[PDB]
RNA sequence: CAUGGAGCCAAUGAACCCGGGAUUUCCGAAUGGGACCUCUCCGUAGUGAUCAUUCAUGAUCGGGAACGCUCCGAAUUGAAACAUCUCAGUAGGAGCGGGAAAAGAAAUCAAUUGAGAUGCCGUAAGUAACGGCGAGUGAAACCGGCACAGUUCAAACCGAA
RNA sequence: GAGUGUGACAGUCACUUAGAUGUACGCCAAAAGACCGGAACAUGUCCCUGAGUACCGUGCGUUGGAUAUCGUGCGUGAAU
């Protein structure tokens, strides 16, 4: 439970909501040609550089 | 205790935290400066001639 | 067509406009509150024009110095 | 003959130390050692030297007294390799002058003015004095007139960062023409600075 | 970017382009105070620092691809070693600064008698000069062009005109 | 008859091209007016014309600058 700030949180929030996967309507759209972005992590891997 | 592998488990700290004028994580918590851009030294942007080559 | 035009603001009295900007925010409110629940909204487009016509709205009052 | 007192001021000061000015010397500098680096004066302490330097008695010209060290470029030895030629510094002066680093120490002091000349007003064992002649390009008083409002012109802020002066030309090699400016007019840098 | 669904806007002339406005969170020169806290504290609501003026007001600060000016300043390397020399006033550093900057109207260059501000280009010329007279370094004037432009103070005399 | 697009090779299909038009704010800008004013000569026990400056000594850097580069540290230092 380490103790973050307001600004700190805000940016862990982004990168929260920035490891979604693209949307299957972008995929459809692009005709199969944005499948993927280079957001994509996982939590136990290299750490965030944000905090 | 080896300088290898065993050391590296005490990584639970930082020296460097996010520099609010670039964004970047240089920011020295000691020395109050950030290594990139030279927030919290001089109210300039950090800029060296050897950032790149000499050009000819 | 549109909620209400740029003519159609300027003719209105200022108490006229703040009450349509009042229900306009009103709507909004209605409109992101039905999304809060993840269902997709009655309407899509009528999200992004009332908030243009916020927009809107809040140009012509500044321009009028109202605001 | 019919001397302007400016020509007497000028004759007392050509010879300090057979003049009155050196009981005035005397006087003086106890107070000048007990001021810091620049400061500023109501009038200058030559009348005649500030006049023929451009020295007017109008609102936005400011005139200053700057007190610099004695000596050369105070210089460290290098801690690592070099050939014998660049391992001695005691005897290495710079190619700045004492009166140029008083002009830029006093533009410093300054930022919104330009430094428009100095003159030397005394000196002892530790210390040189040099009182520098300001303007602020700025004024109304200095944008009317015409015999200074070249100062409000882009080119000449920075004067005398930029070697711009009579010093500063002085130090470039630029105070001659014909033989010997080769390698100084028109700049220093122009020639890879072989001058100077 | 980027034709998927569903809508919305548009003949009250949208989209788009040109010009002009508005809005414009927080940090940032960042400047009410404080930042391992992009936030937080006081809220007396904020002209931070240094300066000019009568003290109405004003200036400076950060950024800009390179170019420009001022100052500080190596070594590798070459000399088939190496120390003067060379590398080189290079690399790098500090300051200033504009669309350009710097220079600029001879206390000059000449030579027997001439020319007539400065800059830039060509040439002089790898010449003169320097140099373990080794390796190397290395002009200028004359002359031919581009472009041309001259002037302002200090003082004498007057004395607030 | 530059070219590009268009279901294969396009002067004549489309955008263009050659050539003409138009354009708010701006920028330059000639005629014509207002204004401080310019240039020669004569006379001379007349007045003025830039100082730690120019020069010099010594040290160092720099320079092709050689007893003859420029700079600047110290010292010294004029003339009218
Ligand atoms: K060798
Ligand atoms: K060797
Ligand atoms: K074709
Ligand atoms: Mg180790
Ligand atoms: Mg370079
Ligand atoms: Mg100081
Ligand atoms: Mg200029
Ligand atoms: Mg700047
Ligand atoms: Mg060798
Ligand atoms: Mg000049
Ligand atoms: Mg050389
Ligand atoms: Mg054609
Ligand atoms: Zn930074």
């Amino acid at each position: 439970m380490s103790h973050n700030m307001k600004g700190q949180k805000k940016r862990l929030a982004k990168a929260h909501k920035q490891n979604t996967r693209v949307p299957v309507w972008v995929i459809v759209k692009t005709n199969r040609k944005v499948v993927s972005h280079p957001r994509r992590r996982h939590w136990r891997r290299r750490s965030l550089d944000v905090k | 205790m080896s300088k290898g592998t065993s050391s590296m488990g005490k990584r639970q700290k930082r020296t460097h935290a996010k520099c609010r004028r670039c964004g970047s994580v240089s920011f020295n918590v000691h020395t109050k400066q950030c290594t990139s851009c030279g927030f919290g030294k001089t109210s300039r942007m950090r800029t060296y001639k050897w950032q790149a080559k000499c050009k000819y | 067509m549109a909620i209400l035009r740029t003519s159609e603001i300027r003719t209105m009295t200022i108490e006229e406009r703040a009450d349509e900007l009042e229900n306009l925010n009103n709507e909004l409110v209605r409109e992101r509150a039905l999304t809060s629940a993840g269902g997709a909204p009655e309407n899509p487009g009528r999200i992004g024009e009332i908030r243009r016509t916020i927009a809107r709205i809040k140009t012509i009052q500044h321009e009028l110095n109202e605001i | 003959m019919v001397k302007s007192f400016y020509g007497y001021v000028r004759d007392a000061w050509k010879n300090p130390d057979e003049t009155y000015v050196n009981e005035l010397r005397w006087e003086r500098l106890q107070v000048w050692r007990k001021q810091g680096s620049v400061t500023r004066i109501e009038r200058p302490t030559r009348i005649d030297r500030a006049r023929s330097l451009g020295y007017k008695a109008k609102q936005g010209i400011v005139v200053v007294r700057v007190n610099v060290r004695r000596g050369g470029l105070g210089h460290v030895r290098p801690n690592r390799g070099r050939r014998t030629q660049k391992m001695g510094k005691n005897k290495v002066s710079g190619g700045m002058s004492i009166q140029r680093i008083a002009e830029v120490r006093a533009d410093r002091r300054y930022p919104n003015l330009e430094v428009l000349n100095s003159y030397w007003v005394g000196e002892d064992g530790k210390h040189k004095w040099f009182e520098v002649i300001l303007v602020d390009p700025h004024h109304p008083v200095i944008k009317s007139d015409k015999n200074l409002n070249w100062v409000c012109d882009p080119s000449s802020r920075g004067r005398a960062t930029r070697g711009k002066t009579s010093a500063g030309r002085k130090g470039r090699g630029m105070a001659t023409r014909g033989k010997g400016t080769e390698k100084t007019r028109p700049s220093i840098r122009a020639y890879k600075s072989r001058g100077k």
